[PDB]
């Protein structure tokens, strides 16, 4: 009933998920960029357009 | 009691100082899951 507690806690650490490589690309937006910044806010909520 | 160190910075340096100022102590390594530090 201890050694459970303590294995968790390490097994935490030893397995994480394979991580996503973020990539970066710039756009020149074509028309207004208020109603195209709203629109990747909408849709695609986890973007950062900056 | 039994405690948990996360090796912060190089691994043999927590390894070869623990041993010589605590020799009454015994570290559980866990390999990449850092240390276990257990004794008085």
């Amino acid at each position: 009933r201890t050694s459970v507690n303590r294995a968790i806690i390490l097994l935490g650490q030893v397995d994480r998920a394979p991580e996503i490589p973020i990539v970066q690309r710039i756009y020149t937006v074509r028309g207004q960029a208020a109603d195209i910044t709203a629109l990747l806010a909408a849709q695609y909520p986890t973007l950062r357009v900056t | 009691i039994s405690e948990i160190y996360i090796v912060r910075g190089q691994k043999e340096s927590v390894l070869q100082f623990l041993r010589d100022s605590f020799p009454e102590l015994i570290v559980t390594d866990y390999a990449s899951g850092g240390l276990a530090i257990e004794g008085p």
